RNA sequence: UGUAAGUUAGCAAGAAAGAGUAGCUCUGGUGAUUAUCGAAUCAGAACUUUAAAGGUUAGGGG
RNA sequence: AAACUGCGGACGGCUCAUUAUAACAGUAAUAGUUUCUUUGGUUACAAGGAUAGCUUUGUGAAUGAUAAAGAUAAUACUUGAGACAAUUCAUUCAAGUGAGUUAGGAUGCCACGACAAUUGUAGACAAGUAACCAAUGAGAAUUUCUGAUCUAUCAAUCAGUUGGUAGU
RNA sequence: UUCUAAGGAAGGCAGCAGGCGCGUAAAUUACCCACUUUCGAAUUGAAGAGGUAGUGACGACACAU
């Protein structure tokens, strides 16, 4: 099958490199699983030593982290707008680490108004500030200190946010994720 | 602003945020990680102060160095 | 005769290759067969055989179909042997309930030769050492409940006796 | 992609020889004016089928 | 005795075809990986099915060939109280080492989840088991520097080829 | 390459002995786990590893006439 050997490759020189083995299990590479969105569909794999990877062949939810609130809420993805090495993986919603997908902001908003009592998605939610159990007032006065990137309240309010898959769903079966936020908004953003 | 040039977003291995003034993270910047190599290497002021994002860098990234030091003169830089 | 209903669970061909269930041809075919479905018995662990097998139709090739039984078929029974082993089984064909004891029934079997009535060794019941065997194994978890577990948080307690002790800026602290 | 003997070194040479080509849905490269506007051309990827220059035009080769 | 289960047949034994910086030798790294075995440690008065040897019916010329039915065990296969451990990701406080946002702690989250529902009446004490650390391990595997016979009637070679970014 | 009832089937001595061929050119189809040691559920069982014996003017040492 697939190896990782260097035997079949060339020289610095540009010389072929002759054979003095066959293959060998020390250098065995495993066909590559693209993990798609859909109905969930896990397999074990038996890797060396005995160890199992958990190769994901389809996922739908995932776990992301909001970095400045401190929390992490399951989710599940809507789709993948921008994949950094390949186009290809945008239009058949390949999962890899740091493909920019977008998923439902629900629990986070559900969480936003139990937490703060206001809510993300509300178009005046700036203008909300100004206008205002009743100890929330107390907290209500650290937005007047801190501040969201606009590009992030857009998704709220279009029900797509921006978030940027940390993990490898090949090899630990999970999408992993986090919320991105003002420098790499704004980045990612303009390329889309 | 100007080390952006690629495809996806270029961070640093250990890319942290500061605390504000008040004592507190601030997730508005991310402090520019540098370390000290080992046996009796400076780490240069572009290093420090420059904003370029390298992660094979002996000083900004967590690349060791290793036993074995030569030295030689440079042949080409293409 | 009358007859009755019979369906078909085996057979073997004119050659002696057996008849697959999944396999659903007439000719025969080989499979790479491992111990799971029956035809190969494998060797080694793990080990592989490409064998020819038979469809699961039977056919005029067929020489043996099994659709010769307990005791001479036609109208006829007697049976036995090797009554239950586990404790739990003993209760469930003799209509015992949980608490009444069961060696009273437990099936045994004479010996007749140049005496002995031998018995299976009861397994899972409420006897003497098997109700004591927490206390003989399944209690005295002491090799990690009282000697250890609170060793952890007894021996925890030196971070107190002079680590704390040495934390304070001084040279070496006595073991006293 | 590959291409021999021979040679007046210019050629032989479209040598010989092999592969690809359709439909549909997309992706990317090549500019102008300072976000708007515009050109046919090239490259690539999934899917489908009756597997694609051949209706017409259109070298047989050594 | 046979059979299930466990362990081993990846060691040893033979040969030198392949192999021209390939392998090998000395050296150095693994802060770029790591098992097995062995050794130190750390974390319900007891449940559920079916399977071989066994018995019975057989086929084929035949293989270390094989088909049906009837039962029966587990330190085989499962569930289940007994109360943490290690995985991924995000954020953060940071002490040995030449050198690490490093061993480690804290917060939030997902997956995983126990210390046999085990065995000696004799040689209370053994014995067995699951994960997680450390040693075995200057081991295994990759990798660093230097070192190979003849040949110029072999002078130019290379297109994954050389490097970068993201992934797999 | 071998068995075959002609329907089908297994096998890989560059393991220890041994045979054919090849060449100037190279030994017994032996005995045993008693030494060294490996494996195993283990103080015991196996081991053509290993040991002993057989052929042996490849060689090396001492020694008759």
């Amino acid at each position: 099958g697939i190896t990782r050997d260097s035997r079949h490759k060339r020289r610095a020189t540009g010389g072929k490199k002759n054979s003095m083995q066959k293959k060998k299990k020390n250098t065995m590479g495993r066909q590559p699983a693209n993990t798609r969105l859909g109905a969930i569909r896990v397999h074990d794999v038996r890797c060396r030593y005995g160890i199992i990877k958990r190769r994901a062949l389809r996922l739908e939810n995932g776990n992301f982290s909001w970095a400045s609130q401190s929390i992490t809420k399951g989710t599940k993805i809507l789709n993948v707008v921008y994949n950094a090495s390949d186009n290809d993986f945008v239009r058949t919603n390949t999962l890899v680490k740091g493909a920019i997908i977008e998923i439902d902001p629900a629990p986070f908003r559900l969480w936003f108004l139990k937490f703060y009592g206001k809510d993300i998605a509300s178009t005046d939610y700036y203008k909300s500030l100004e206008s205002a159990q009743k100890k929330y007032a107390k907290k209500l006065e650290v937005l007047k200190n801190m501040k969201f990137d606009e590009a992030l309240l857009e998704g709220f309010q279009s029900g797509r946010v921006l978030a940027c898959i940390s993990s490898r769903p090949g090899q630990t079966g999970s999408v992993e994720g986090y919320i991105l936020e003002g420098k790499e908004l704004d980045f990612y953003s303009k390329k889309i | 602003m100007a080390e952006q040039t690629e495809r996806a977003y270029q961070k640093q291995v250990f890319h942290h945020h500061s605390r504000n003034e008040k004592g507190e993270i601030d997730f508005g910047n991310v402090k520019r990680y540098h370390k000290q190599i080992g046996m009796g290497f400076v780490t240069p002021a572009e290093a420090i102060k420059g904003t370029y994002i390298d992660k094979k860098c002996p000083f900004t990234s967590d690349v060791s160095i290793r036993g074995r030091t030569l030295s030689g003169i440079v042949k080409s830089c293409h | 005769f009358k007859g009755y209903i019979l369906k078909i669970t085996g057979g073997c061909d004119k050659d002696g290759f057996p008849m697959m269930t999944g396999v659903a041809t007439n000719n025969r075919v080989r499979l790479l067969l491992d111990g799971r479905n029956g035809c190969y018995k494998p060797l080694r662990n793990g080990e592989r055989r490409r064998k020819t097998v038979r469809g699961a139709i039977v056919a005029g090739d067929i020489s043996v179909l099994n659709t010769g039984e307990i005791e001479g078929v036609t109208n006829d029974a007697l049976p036995m042997r090797a009554g239950p082993k586990r404790a739990s089984h003993i209760r469930k064909l003799f209509n015992l309930s949980q608490k009444d004891d069961v060696k009273k029934f437990v099936i045994r079997r004479e010996v007749a030769k140049k005496k002995r009535s031998k018995a299976p060794k009861i397994q899972r019941l409420v006897t003497p050492r098997r109700l004591q065997h927490k206390a003989q194994k399944l209690e005295a978890k002491k090799l990690h409940k009282i000697a250890m577990l609170k060793e952890a948080k007894r021996y925890a307690a030196i971070l107190n006796r002079y680590k704390v002790l040495k934390a304070h800026g001084m040279k070496v602290v006595s073991f006293a």
